[PDB]
């Protein structure tokens, strides 16, 4: 039942250091409870107790500590953890990174006060994500197919059209109830306006929710922003049984907020100064995906991240790559050549694809065709690297065919218009229209039965 | 009122009786009143990072808390002023002290009192009238160029209880009084705003109108929108002064702010010497640019906090002029020097290093700075749009753009004007590398070009394609010689040479090229690309014929058109009106049409 | 004699350009990526040492605070 | 494959910079050899 | 009974390990073999197959029971195991039965509390030592021992202990050591004699994909088997992505006494396979700066057989029924054919390069192109559809066909 | 023989004492009981990890890579318990075995050991990957007492000269092997091809043994000359012309 006991309010700010306000004389501090701070000028702020010890409570302040005062600050301890006022009516709405509305509508009337952290979905009750989504993009639906409830990020260099690809997934995604939750961390308004405008223009609003943390909004909200989005997605996908697609924009800016907090708290650094626990913290975001026992609903996720300095080995793409099932990669080596969408298949992979393809889902050839496209594209890059040393005179006639394959593959299989939608079946037809460039006997990844049914067609 | 110094260690001063203090409040420490920012509280004690040199500070010295964090005194008296990065007026420090040095612990007010400015109250206001934050309660006619719109502070609101009549006032005379919740505010013309807080607005608009620099490569191939964010590689050979001075002498901007983030002492003084002597035409007068700029200049040995605050001061000034409905532009002469200052602050705060030694927050400090650019509906009632355009230069060590401050800046800025030492060594002024450079703003400016310059979208596309094709064809020229190329490729290379020599280069040291308006720019490109299309048409139309056209036939029979095309840059807007320049350019179009018709 | 020279030059150019391209696309890229990895791991050793030394300085500050309390 | 895998140290940083100067020198000299041979080869073709 | 997990369950003696742990995979069983009672790591970057191998041992191995520890692994891993293991079946005494009846799962998925990762490892090894005392040849998977080491890092960080490298505590080496040393083949405690074992398979997940990582470095100094997974193979979808240059097994001298009995032909073939692959790398470093035309014809044959070994032996598709499992008799028969081609093709050149009637790699390819295609086709033989005698007879026919074709070139 | 066994499951802290017990037994046996003790220490890295574990728990200031600052003196109190002494016939030889982390010869464990011990015998991954047992790379190996342990009355008198010339030949051999890798085999001179042929024959015949091969010093130098005779007489620069005239024509 409701917490009937009246909240204590403390002026006992015994110190302030970085983003932390250290209360004292506190009565039974509750770890991770939320405190509402009132500054001397009456400005409201909020903060989470990150450590407790006897009478002390180390409140991290979301809106930052600038202007906190050791005598005039008032800290109202709410007696409970951070909760989201979730409801169905969050679809068709826009909220800032702290869950306050910014669409000039009212506050959310809560159907429930879900804990923002969620809970671990019991691995016995986690239904395996077998059903396919067509995203409409051949570089995905062909060689990187996405399951219903499968978490799979877009990894990109900086300045690439990854937002336009993620918008295209929102525009075109459908199965081979539906809703979207969009989150963004540290997004520039020039990009926030793009997503908000694309959903409004496509008329999608009645089934999408947006959480926006803009580039100038307080950096600590980035930590709760994807959790508010996922908490709303858990309500929609488990309490209301929708298929929800969750888009998380620049998990890089989320990971930068982790690096800031650790640098200010002096927590132990892993690689590149990120928190030593970063894999657990990302897992608390990314594992809130997938189907569950006795619910029709599902949380798909497409995280999005700018890889710093294009480095695939960087902790952000690396830890994301160890959690999420598969990664879609987009590359300057395609985008500079005007190849939109710039999806480089070779570093890409969908872990849940092996299950989302073949009879009842897709044509029986799909599992073989995908692997042979990888072999030909990869050998094409390898003979291209050879050509750059030894020239086309040293390459065999078959090596020239792998170069012609690479050209026809990037022009036909990857390149696709921003409003062009391709079925998986049309994509596999294009797959064979490329694989047919080689003689039948060259196709060393495909079974003889699959070649006999599909190679001459 | 004031606490007392309790301990000192380098720049860090611990003070007691600080119980009423606030985190990041600004304090005057010692009998010399050294500036310092509170970095921590620990009860009745504060730790203050003193900005200035603490040598000689004593235990038991007074510690006067100013009721405010680091903040800019905004108001009349900004235009033509030079400040350091914490907003101290360097011209007044010199003139009041008669010393070559900045004394330790200057108290000098940043907008000089005892100067009287002509103020006109906004004639509609009355006692009992309703007023809101950002309302213009009068105008100060400080300069012929810039009329300073005096306005209510963004947080202030209420009912007017008094307004000053038309007359002469200093910045601390009370000009307006108003009441809210039974409390009166007495307002000076000076307005004080926290330097790290964004000044609020009614709406952050989409940026759509071009910041014309008067430079062909820039205004055509890589336009920066008003309200746009852009970077320049600020290095020795690159010629960074060309864009800086061109923006100063011609730009479509109402006010310009510069920030020196810790430039080298001599390089800073070169800039401070030059700008008083620069001039631009206004209403047929010629006037000094110091009538419409302010300089936030710091050398490398200014206090670390002045270098780190330098951009925040420059943007807070720029947002203030934006809220008057002026289309502000600003430059930072190297954001890398600002990031070195931020690195040093972080090292003194003992915070964890991130990449290359920089703090964790470097990316968010850059991104929150560049996000303060834009076009806006201002606060208050007079329905005025304004903007700030930010031109933050980057200084990648050895030209390596993967360097964190450079890489983060290039991750945020929508335009990069890649100045290149190789072009400057060829004297190819303005020395902008069109392969490295980019702009994301085309999709917005396409509305303006469709309304006013409907031919330009094809022309811009064709120009970039011709240049990209020439870069590929030059490898074939190295492999097999120029004579071995196809006729289509040869004419493409010859037109690309015409573009590189007589469009992309611009002789800004001379009257015909000091600025290049967009009507001139589009007209020149319209002719060069019309020549390309007709020449390539004549070649491809005569493919497999007996009498095949080629570049050599064109140069022999109609080489006067190539001579005229190269000559078109020499037309001067100050001598001949844009209609006459356009008519001469239209005659070259007719001349080349008749010449191509004479061959095929 | 022009032909015997020509054919021998054509081979010697190809051999030389394979060495130049092997340097330009193999040896230099291995070195440049090795050096970028080295500069990265040297910064990792520097941040590890910084963190250890920062915790040591904190532990010494805690020992001083405990001593000041024990002097009561 | 991608790297020489000398173990990260100030020694190895200096050794890699020394190898880079050696390799860039080797490129420039062998490129000069190729240019001279290319010039003679084009002269021979004309002859 | 209740057992303290941190305390090792005692044994009468820790016996030497001397029988292969036959797995699903050709490269494992043949070229880098695990032993029942052996300690093994699978260090690999994301998306390489470290869990596909962990699953494939669990689905297809001669282990009596599997303890599968989902320590810090993704959530859908446990769902995929619970989806497959009730449907997948072994056979005993002529009865089909679900492999879930021989597996236990210790889930602790990446989002479940960080501390429980340590308890999960120690739970799975305590369960494994319990069935080891029953005489069962236990196999224990650990889906990331670095996601365990990260939990030691986090608690150590909250305790404010001094770190050793990348924030890991100084005791990480001893924590890993006192985990892998729980493996072995043992004379169990108590009256009736038993020869149970625990075999441990730690799927190390090095940050950034870099084996200089402290968990990988400490693990490598503790295990006896190292199946290093290369991300460059996994990108090419060359699976299993086990890098045959860096990988090793210390158990080969102990297993040679088994191969000499059950598979007397195999030890020469294993040796020749490693040598052909090593020669391909030592050749490739030359070819990459001059072109393939520089090589001798024996070295073209070495490169081509190393491509056969790479694409058809070492590569194995763990989903498609033909390669979902690969028994050792299929594995040796495939390898025997690929090396029989090598020895005959090499002899054909070496016999004739002394004369005007010289054989070359191109001569062999044009006369024997169908044999090269048939050699690559050997992976498609399916132990579900095709009996052992059928696969053995087909592979004997390819040996005879090659011999008669090479005899036709000489 | 006396064996002390701390296994990898035994408590880490015992390993701080284990080598010190062994050396104390070796001191008793050698200096009080006249024995010619040989001490084997099986893994000085699993020793150094025990010093790191305790020092981290004592919150001590780290030396480089988190080892204690005293690691040099601590290892010296292990490795200096060696050598002959006045009046005694007994002696302690030590052979500390030491696992180089990440194969890094400059890691603190092999580094501080190399400063204290009389050189090192270096076992190389790149020889082991080619089945060359024992994988001892003679190039980064050193014995500081070699120059005085050998000569007339102690070995054949050619010993120092053969070993010096073999070392230079193998070292040049590795450099011409690196040329073949970076610029191709065609860049090698006839003399560089001789050093490469020497390297191939040398790893096959000199280094390789098998685990029960027990060649005398005489057989070692005989194989030495049977390799050195591969080069022309003028190329053997490190050997005096008297020694060449007695042993090169063999
Ligand atoms: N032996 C294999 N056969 C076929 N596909 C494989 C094989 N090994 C790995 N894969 C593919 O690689 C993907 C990534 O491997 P997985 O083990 O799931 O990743 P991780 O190494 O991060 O645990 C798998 O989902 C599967 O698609």
């Amino acid at each position: 039942n409701y917490l009937s006991q009246p909240r204590l309010t403390y002026k006992t700010v015994s110190g302030v250091n970085g983003p932390l306000v250290i209360l004292d004389h506190v009565k039974f501090p509750r770890y991770a409870e939320i405190v509402h701070l009132t500054l001397p000028d009456g400005t409201k702020r909020s903060g989470q107790v990150l450590e407790v010890s006897g009478s002390k409570a180390v409140v991290q302040v979301f809106e930052g500590t600038s202007g906190i005062d050791a005598k005039k600050t008032s800290c109202e301890f709410t007696g409970d953890i951070l909760r989201t006022p979730v409801s169905e009516d969050m679809l068709g709405r826009v909220f800032n990174g702290s869950g306050k509305p910014i669409d000039r509508g009212p506050v959310v009337l809560a159907e429930d006060f879900l804990d923002i952290m969620g809970q671990p979905i019991n691995p016995q009750c986690r239904i395996y994500p077998e059903e396919m989504i067509q995203t409409g993009i051949s570089a995905i639906d062909g060689m990187n197919s996405i399951a219903r409830g499968q978490k799979i990020p877009i990894f990109s260099a900086a300045g690439l059209p990854h937002n336009e690809i993620a918008a295209q997934i929102c525009r075109q995604a459908g199965l081979v109830n539906f809703a979207i939750v969009f989150a963004a961390m540290g997004v520039n308004m020039e990009t926030a306006r793009f997503f908000k405008s694309d959903f409004e223009e496509n008329g999608s609003m009645d089934n999408v929710c947006l959480f926006l943390n803009l580039a100038n909004d307080p950096t600590i909200e980035r930590i709760i922003t994807p959790r508010l989005a996922l908490t709303t997605a858990e309500f929609l996908a488990y309490q209301c049984e929708k298929h929800v697609l969750v888009i998380l924009t620049d998990m890089s800016s989320y990971a930068e907020a982790l690096r800031e907090v650790s640098a200010a708290r002096e927590e132990v650094p892993g690689r590149r100064g990120f928190p030593g626990y970063m894999y657990t913290d990302l897992a608390t975001i990314y594992e809130r995906a997938g189907r569950v026992e006795g619910r029709n609903g599902s949380i798909t996720q497409i995280p999005i991240l700018t890889m710093p300095n294009d480095d695939i080995t960087h902790p952000i793409p690396d830890l994301t790559g160890y959690i999420t099932e598969g990664q879609i990669y987009v590359d300057r080596q395609l985008h500079n050549r005007q190849i939109y969408p710039p999806i480089n298949v070779l570093p890409s992979l969908s872990r849940l694809m092996k299950s989302a393809i073949g009879e009842g889902m897709t044509r029986k050839d799909h599992a073989d065709v995908s692997n042979q496209l990888y072999a030909c594209y990869a050998i094409g890059k390898d003979v291209q690297a050879m050509k750059a040393v030894v020239g086309e005179e040293a390459l065999t006639s078959d090596d020239l065919l792998y170069l012609e394959f690479l050209q026809k593959f990037e022009k036909n299989f990857i390149t696709q218009g921003p409003y062009e939608n391709r079925t998986v079946y049309e994509t596999l037809d294009i797959g064979w229209q490329l694989l047919r460039i080689f003689p039948k006997e060259m196709l060393k990844r495909i079974p003889q039965s699959t070649l006999s049914e599909f190679y001459p067609r | 009122t004031f606490g007392y110094v309790h301990g000192v260690s380098g720049p860090v001063v611990t003070a007691c009786d600080m119980a009423g203090a606030a985190m990041y409040e600004l304090v005057r420490v010692g009998h010399s009143e050294l500036v310092g920012e509170i970095i921590r509280l620990e009860g009745d004690m504060a730790t203050i990072q003193v900005y200035e040199e603490t040598s000689g500070v004593s235990v038991g010295d007074p510690v006067l808390r100013t009721g405010k964090p680091l903040s800019v005194e905004l108001g009349p008296g900004i235009m033509g002023a030079i400040f350091d990065g914490i907003q101290r007026p360097l011209s007044d420090i010199s003139s009041q002290t008669q010393s070559i040095y900045i004394p330790r612990g200057v108290n000098v007010s940043a907008l000089s009192r005892d100067i009287k400015w002509e103020f006109i109250p906004s004639k509609n206001l009355r006692v009992g009238s309703h007023i809101t934050g950002g309302d213009i309660y009068g105008i100060v006619n400080e300069n012929s160029l810039i009329k300073h719109k005096i306005m209510l502070p963004p947080r202030s609101r209420g009912s007017v209880t008094y307004i000053a009549p038309p007359g002469n006032y200093d910045a601390s005379d009370v000009v307006l009084e108003l009441e809210f919740e039974g409390v009166k505010e007495k307002l000076s013309m000076v307005q004080v705003w926290p330097v790290r807080q964004v000044r609020p607005v009614t709406e952050k608009l989409p940026a759509n109108h071009p910041l014309l620099t008067g430079q062909r490569v820039l205004d055509a191939l890589f336009p920066c929108v008003q309200g746009g964010t852009t970077a320049i590689p600020g290095a020795f050979g690159c010629g960074k002064t060309v864009i800086s001075q061109s923006l100063s002498k011609y730009s479509n901007s109402d006010v310009i702010i510069y920030v020196g983030c810790g430039e080298r002492g001599n390089e800073m003084s070169e800039v401070l010497r030059d700008f008083p002597e620069l001039t631009m035409e206004v209403d047929g007068k010629v006037e000094s640019i110091m009538k419409r700029t302010a300089l936030v200049a710091n050398t490398s040995n200014m206090p670390v906090a002045a270098r780190e605050a330098s951009i925040y001061t420059g943007i807070t000034l720029s947002e203030y002029f934006r809220d008057m409905g002026y289309h502000v532009s600003m430059m930072a002469d190297s954001t890398s020097r600002w990031a070195e200052a931020l690195r040093e602050i972080s090292g003194r705060l003992a915070e964890m290093p991130a990449d290359s030694g920089y703090p964790a927050y470097l990316g968010a400090r850059l991104a929150s700075f560049y996000e303060r650019a834009g076009r806006v509906k201002c606060l208050g009632n007079p329905e005025r749009e304004g903007s700030v355009s930010i031109v933050g230069a980057v200084s990648p060590p050895g030209g390596d753009f993967s360097d964190p401050v450079t890489s983060a800046t290039l991750g945020i800025v929508q335009v990069f004007w890649g100045l290149d030492k190789k072009l400057a060594q060829r004297k190819h002024f303005p020395s902008v590398n069109w392969l490295i450079s980019y702009s994301k703003y085309m999709r917005a400016l396409d509305e303006y070009y469709d309304k006013h310059f409907t031919e330009f979208v094809p022309l811009r596309t064709k120009a970039k394609e011709i240049l990209q094709e020439e870069e590929d064809l030059a490898e074939i020229v190295q492999l097999v010689g120029k004579a071995s190329l196809a006729e289509t490729d040869k004419i493409t290379l010859e037109v690309a040479k015409l573009i590189k020599d007589d469009f992309l280069q611009q002789n800004g040291y001379t009257p015909y090229d000091r600025f290049c308006p967009f009507y001139k720019t589009v007209g020149m490109l319209s002719n060069m690309i019309s020549f390309y299309d007709m020449a390539r048409r004549a070649v491809e139309t005569t493919a497999q014929s007996d009498n095949k056209i080629t570049w050599s036939i064109i140069r022999e029979h109609m080489g006067e058109i190539l001579y005229k095309l190269s000559s078109m840059k020499f037309k001067d807007p100050v001598k001949d009106g844009e209609a006459k320049i356009k008519a001469d350019y239209a005659q070259l179009l007719e001349d080349m049409q008749n010449a191509f018709r004479s061959l095929e | 004699s022009l032909q015997t020279s020509f054919v021998t030059l054509d081979e010697a150019i190809k051999i030389t350009n394979r060495r130049v391209n092997a340097i330009e696309h193999v040896i230099i890229p291995r070195i440049e990526r090795t050096l970028a990895y080295i500069i990265t791991e040297l910064d990792e050793r520097e941040r590890e040492e910084f963190y250890r030394l920062k915790k040591i300085q904190e532990k010494k500050k805690i020992i001083k605070e405990k001593s000041e309390k024990d002097l009561e | 494959k991608d790297r020489i895998e000398i173990f990260p140290s100030r020694m190895a940083q200096t050794i890699m910079k020394a190898r880079l100067k050696g390799a860039q020198t080797g490129r420039n000299l062998l490129k000069k050899k190729s240019d001279a041979l290319t010039l003679r080869f084009r002269q021979i073709l004309k002859k």
